[PDB]
């Protein structure tokens, strides 16, 4: 079953030539090409990157038919924190989730003036000012690096994810999550307030003597303790038939 | 060439006015910032016509030598690191506050503010005129407000 | 203080329209959605007027694309972005190929001091009671008041009340024969 | 013209006279540039009365200054009668009965908060997508994000979001600001006799209230964080102005003996030989070290550099304030301490407060780490490259802490305890994404069902340098003979776009099958819905960008007369 | 024990860290105001709840604005008080106690000039 | 460390085995950085000599021609 959701559901343009990796990227959510609104630039300040990256962009919007006049909406957050070679994807990975679920597209407050060169890439538009919008859909984050290293990564908004689930269950979700909210605030004021943010674990969730079996069945999992109350495998819940029963 | 457009002023509204006709202006700023940078961005993006153009820089109505820079970057070939413009408008509005001083307080202050609000702005008229004159520029006056 | 303090390289040059065209209306665009200008205020006409100015034959099939894809049904605001947006488009379609101008909009304002019941001395600045327009501000220009002695017209404007109508008249050339100098 | 003394505005123009506001002089001046009075200054000299009347004004100077008078006495009085009439009543009817009588006033402290996403009620949510995506997906095959976090020039996720997207902090802002960069510590007992509980001055030891906090810090905080001048007290002393060097010279005439101990020496006639005599000192045992002529030395000297600023982790940022133990400190390489702190900081974002909850959800062998770095350990490779080159003191196993890969062992052996996948990628620039190219597939493949991916790299004296030489970065004597400060060096897509800016930090995420995200009862963030990576073409620059990622894009338009029922979901869902 | 657990909502055992604002202004009215006698058994406990309650207004509000306890009397109503305090903030009906108030709410505890509180707020060192 | 034992032995008078201690005590208080003046340097043996008197329980011209010499 899980494999038949995956070929009509999940995968079904992997073997398609005339369905793109991003066009079905987002197509599986019924998602259009036009429904990709933010990019964000590597934007690397220098003058080989920021006119190749767009024009890149530019093409790929262009090849896949974006409507002509709806423009992608380019972010260079390398303006307000610089470039860290590795750390760049992942910073720009995260202004794009806040992206996402904030509807708020940040400006390129250090756009003084676009490169007049940059006006023939109709599918690009570089804001100098935060633009609060009434939704986002998918950001597009895209790098470049050294050594031919170029990658791309679409980013879609998660309230399409529980469209694909039922009422029940997602209501179920929405309880759970609520609780963890409540448990996380609860745990991050403590850590800022006394320095725990960080707590090294000082033992394995197997005692030594017992690393092995839990290796190797597939099945062992954690529980609470009674006399510690933290989190370990006991003796009783590794090899069992309960676990089989249960799974 | 507009002299005294800093923010707040009948400058400044003068300015938007001339961006939103479509003038190609150079303003000139005393305190330049990225504070001030910033403002004439703002200021373009929401006033530059098509056809504009704003260019901002440091300037001192109160030096000989920035007066005499100003205008001769103006009008220097793109080539040679310059403008290449002709000025139609001049508006020598730059100033300094002087208040509390009468006749026998006139002192470093006023003698200098006196500089910039006329010995500087007949040296800058005088100085487009040379630059029309020393290229035969008899058809196209430069109005002074 | 006569010390230097102009160089070439310090200079900015300030020239992109065409793009700050696009952003000046996807932001009037956002702002009448969710209703920071509704349509009373000057701004969307001051607005207006600014995205005239930078008609391209591509600023053009930006607002066609967005405004055309606005769903009415949405809200009361959303119709409100997609009528202006298509008036806003027409007029751009006209001012294409038009020379951009200088027009201002805003309120027309005059002083106003109070002083407190309890010694509070106060100052705003109120609109002219008498004058809306800059039109008017002409006007009551040339007639001056009785304080110069010796010697040595009704065109109802959409103004605070329906910016939209008024944004529809900003394209056209005002023909007028009663000459304000003759008053 | 009334403008940014107005007072006596409304007075004088009660005469009949009109004052202006700046919009008017500045139309009024605008219409002496219309064509037609510009024609006319060309006639002869034009003069325009802007000046609406005042001219008839008797005596203007004194009328003036009795409006100005008038107005401010009215003043004076009405608040002086009125400040005596008050005292009068707190004398005949007591100051007890009118101290009841003020309000309270209520003054806002910081809420921090974590800002998970917001979940819509159901009805609007099946709204947004098809009615057809209902159980069409796999969600053991959705990778979905879970928990993020940074460490970086503006502070974590938070903070950077906040200065990225408003430009300006909030309460939370400067709080949590002021707390990662140390000038606030949190107190609780007795301070000077009474108790306290909330900030204090760390300096000082004094309290600070939360409403006070951006008065008293915000302008030193900013001052401090970003991208700013390189501060040599965060990098080892890195002087960017003085840089140190060595350099070879041959000596012309026998050096000056000096004393040296027995193994030491020996290590000296052991480089030199001919060229130098070592000999024992009778009474104490040690050698004197004579360095003969021919031999080598090398004479420190210093070099001026063009890069002088970089986007550095705020100043004061302390692992050991996130709560890492000294040793940790001490033992570790710094990129791995920014590492070490998001990875906390990510899995709170996820709502994981203990990391082995995952193994009351998965297996051992299904959490792996996916995390990557361009250089990483920039600071242990030169304590063994050139602090060795010295003989200074270094660890034994600095290579342990140079190695890529390390930060995420002790991510795992101080934090996770997973016997899941380990791939390490470099990918220079882009390690970071095609990190992620690189999870997704992990979980895809059924070898992980969370994994942790991310960045990071750090910025060292060396790196910066190297960088200058390839000419890659902006040259800051440069942007400053422009008129550039350094929060304005960096600039993408402008015209006068002049190099990159280089920082540190680190950051990663967590990712997940979204199938288990929903069973943890954990937040989502967003779907990974793809990621790639791709190589450009043949060449011989290889720090030249390229367009090999434009394949993301491929598609074949050969034929696409008639619409494909591929596409369709209504289909796809029917064959289901 | 004549001093419960305070900590215990509805009869659910919890933590201090672990109740959220309304929860714990609910559980002080609870076993400080005297139902039977519609009074506020002592003084201090009125007090108590009510330096509570404007903590509550100090953690939730936005900008600065003015107390609507401006004076505890109002707390001799306390239903319809807690109610117009938390209908201000409704998020402090759903967020647990702030860390750093857990630390002030134990510290008030301790308060001299405050007839001893009729509970046990904490599991530490000073229990007996 | 020659010319730090004869300070060690003028200045606080200790003998061979001595100076040893306070040497080893030194070792253990080591400067994270080189002293700078050589009256650091004799301050710092001061206080390291004294540690060692309270550890093991004990409590505590011809240089004008030495310039000269040196000349010749």
């Amino acid at each position: 079953l899980r494999a038949a959701q995956q070929q009509w559901g999940n995968d079904f343009y992997k073997r398609d030539p005339r369905i793109a990796p991003l066009r079905g990227a987002l197509a599986t959510y019924g998602l259009t090409i036009d429904d990709l609104g933010v990019a964000s630039f590597h934007g690397t300040s220098t003058k080989a990157n920021d006119k190749n990256e767009s024009a890149t962009i530019n093409e790929m919007m262009k090849h896949l038919g974006r409507s002509e006049g709806n423009p992608v909406i380019g972010v260079f957050q390398k303006f307000l924190t610089g470039h860290p070679k590795g750390a760049a994807g992942a910073w720009m990975m995260n202004g794009a989730l806040q992206i996402l679920n904030s509807g708020i597209i940040p400006g390129n407050r250090n756009a003084d003036n676009v490169d007049k060169i940059l006006e023939q890439f109709e599918y690009v538009l570089y804001p100098s000012k935060t633009l609060k919008t009434d939704g986002v859909r998918a950001v597009s984050i895209t790098s470049f690096g050294f050594g031919q290293k170029g990658g791309q990564a679409i980013v879609v908004h998660p309230d399409y994810l529980y469209g694909a689930i039922t009422e029940d269950r997602y209501n179920e979700y929405v309880a759970k999550v609520s609780a963890r909210e409540k448990s996380a605030y609860k745990f991050f004021h403590n850590g800022m307030i006394y320095n725990k943010l960080f707590v090294s674990k000082e033992h394995a969730p197997y005692t030594d003597e017992l690393e092995e079996d839990v290796y190797l069945d597939p099945l062992a999992r954690v529980s609470k303790d009674k006399k510690s109350g933290s989190l370990t495998f006991n003796s009783k819940n590794i090899q069992s038939k309960d676990s089989y029963i249960n799974a | 060439l507009i002299t005294g457009a800093g923010k707040g002023s009948i400058g400044a509204e003068v300015l938007q006015g001339l961006l939103q006709g479509g003038a190609k202006v150079v303003v000139t700023t005393s305190r330049f910032s990225k504070q001030v940078t910033d403002y004439y961005q703002s200021i373009y993006a929401k006033y530059g016509a098509k056809g504009s153009t704003l260019i901002v820089v440091p300037f001192n109505q109160g030096s000989k030598q920035d007066v005499e820079a100003l205008i001769e970057f103006i009008y220097d070939t793109e080539k040679n690191g310059g403008l290449g413009w002709d000025l139609d408008a001049i508006i020598p509005f730059a100033a300094i506050p002087e208040q509390g001083i009468e006749l026998e307080h006139i002192d470093s202050k006023s003698e200098f503010a006196h500089r910039i609000m006329l010995t500087n702005i007949l040296r800058m008229m005088g100085c487009v005129k040379k630059q029309k004159s020393a290229r035969g520029i008899e058809t196209r006056p430069a109005q002074v407000i | 203080g006569v010390a230097t303090s102009f160089s070439r390289k310090k200079a900015r040059t300030f020239d992109s329209s065409w793009n700050w065209a696009k952003q000046s209306l996807l932001s009037l665009y956002f702002e009448i959605i969710h209703g920071v200008l509704k349509n009373v205020d000057r701004e969307v006409v001051s607005e207006a007027i600014n995205i005239m100015n930078r008609s391209n034959d591509a600023l053009i099939k930006f607002m066609e694309y967005h405004i055309s894809n606005t769903d009415e049904t949405k809200g009361e605001n959303y119709q409100l972005v997609k009528t202006l947006g298509e008036q806003l488009i027409e007029n751009c379609k006209q001012v294409l190929d038009v020379d951009p101008v200088y027009k201002d909009v805003a309120k027309p304002t005059g002083p106003k001091t109070a002083i407190d019941k309890n010694g509070n001395i106060t100052y705003s600045e109120e609109p002219r009671e008498k004058v809306r327009k800059l039109s008017q501000y002409v006007q009551e220009m040339a007639l001056g008041g009785p304080i110069t002695k010796e010697s040595q017209m009704d065109v109802e404007d959409a103004l605070d009340k329906d910016s939209t109508k008024e944004v529809a008249s900003l394209p056209n050339k005002s023909t007028i024969s009663k000459t304000v100098s003759s008053t | 013209t009334r403008g940014t003394n107005n007072i006596i505005a409304e007075g004088i123009e009660k005469m009949g006279v009109r004052t202006f506001s700046q919009k008017e002089m500045a139309f009024n001046l605008l219409g002496l540039l219309t064509p037609e009075v510009v024609e006319l200054c060309q006639k002869s000299p034009v003069m325009a009365d802007l000046n609406g009347g005042l001219q008839f004004v008797p005596e203007l100077k004194e009328f003036t200054a009795k409006l100005r008078k008038e107005l401010v006495e009215t003043s004076e009085v009405r608040k002086a009668v009125s400040i005596e009439t008050a005292l009068e009543h707190k004398v005949v009817n007591g100051n007890s009965a009118d101290a009841a009588y003020a309000q309270v006033e209520i003054q806002p402290r910081a809420n921090i908060q974590l800002d998970f996403p917001e979940l819509k009620p159901y009805k609007q949510v099946k709204q947004i997508a098809p009615a057809e995506l209902e159980g069409l997906l796999d969600l053991e095959r959705v990778i979905v994000v879970t928990g993020f976090a940074e460490v970086g020039p503006w502070g974590s996720a938070r903070t950077r979001w906040e200065m990225e997207a408003f430009g300006e902090f909030s309460l939370e802002g400067c709080v949590e600001m002021a707390w990662i960069m140390g000038f606030i510590s949190y107190h609780n007992g007795n301070l000077k006799g009474r108790p306290y509980t909330g900030w204090v001055d760390s300096k000082t030891k004094e309290p600070v209230d939360d409403k006070d906090v951006k008065a008293k810090y915000e302008t030193s905080i900013l001052e401090h964080s970003g991208i700013r001048l390189i501060e040599p007290e965060l990098f080892n002393g890195y002087n960017p102005e003085k840089k140190e060097m060595i350099q070879e010279v041959i000596v012309e005439e026998d050096l000056e003996p000096f004393e040296a101990s027995k193994e030491t020496a020996e290590q000296f006639k052991h480089q030199h030989g001919d060229k130098v005599d070592i000999f024992e000192i009778p009474e104490t045992g040690e050698y004197s070290v004579k360095l003969l002529k021919g031999a080598t030395l090398y004479i420190p000297k210093a070099l001026r550099f063009d890069r002088l600023v970089a986007g550095q982790i705020p100043t004061g940022w302390n692992a050991k304030t996130y709560g890492i133990s000294d040793d940790i400190i001490s033992q570790v390489d710094p990129i791995t301490l920014f590492v070490l702190v998001s990875v906390v900081e990510a899995f709170i974002a996820s709502g994981i407060t203990d990391p082995y909850e995952m193994y009351k959800y998965v297996h051992v062998s299904e959490v792996g780490n996916c995390s990557g770095s361009g250089m990483g350990g920039v600071s242990a490779l030169r304590g063994m490259f050139k602090d060795r080159f010295k003989d200074e003191p270094v660890q034994n196993d600095i290579l342990q802490e140079s190695f890529i890969n390390t930060m995420s062992a002790w991510v795992n052996m101080l934090l996770i305890s997973s016997s899941g996948p380990i791939k390490t990628p470099v990918g220079a620039c882009a390690t970071s994404v095609e990190s992620v190219d690189i999870g997704v597939e992990t979980i895809l493949s059924g070898k992980a069902r969370i994994c942790i991916v991310g960045g990071y790299d750090d910025f060292q004296e060396e790196g910066s340098f190297e960088f200058g030489n390839m000419k890659a970065t902006s040259n800051t004597l440069e942007e400053f003979e422009h008129g550039r400060t350094p929060a304005e060096m960096s600039r993408p897509a402008t015209t006068t776009r002049n190099g990159f800016m280089e920082a540190q930090g680190a950051g990663i995420q967590i990712i997940m099958q979204a199938d288990l995200a929903l069973k943890m009862g954990v937040p989502i963030y967003g779907i990974v819905a793809m990621a790639a990576t791709a190589t450009d073409k043949i060449g011989r620059s290889v720090p030249a960008p390229g367009k090999g990622i434009l394949t993301t894009a491929r598609e074949h338009h050969s034929s696409v007369k008639y619409a494909s029922p591929n596409l369709n979901m209504k289909y796809r869902k029917r064959q289901l | 024990f004549q001093k419960p657990w305070f900590a215990t909502v509805n009869g659910q055992a919890r933590d201090l860290a672990t109740m959220t604002y309304e929860e714990v202004a609910k559980r002080l009215v609870e076993l400080m105001f005297i139902r039977s006698t519609n009074s506020w058994f002592d003084v201090t406990w009125r007090t108590f709840t009510g330096d509570f309650l404007r903590r509550v207004e100090e953690r939730f509000t936005k900008s600065k604005t003015l107390s609507l306890i401006q004076s505890y009397s109002l707390l001799d109503k306390p239903d319809e008080a807690i109610e117009k305090v938390f209908n201000a903030y409704p998020a402090a009906r759903e967020q647990f106690l702030n860390a750093q108030d857990i630390d002030h709410f134990l510290s008030m505890c301790q308060n001299p000039m405050q007839k001893p509180v009729p509970f046990v707020p904490v599991l530490d060192r000073r229990f007996e | 460390i020659t010319v730090a034992r004869k300070y060690l032995q003028t200045r606080w008078g200790l003998p061979s085995g001595r100076q040893d201690g306070v040497l080893l005590v030194a070792l253990s208080n080591e400067p994270a950085a080189r002293l700078g003046s050589e009256a650091d340097a004799k301050a710092f043996l001061d206080s390291m000599a004294q540690k060692y008197a309270s550890i093991v329980g004990v409590d505590l011209l011809e240089e004008i021609t030495k310039d000269h010499k040196v000349l010749a």
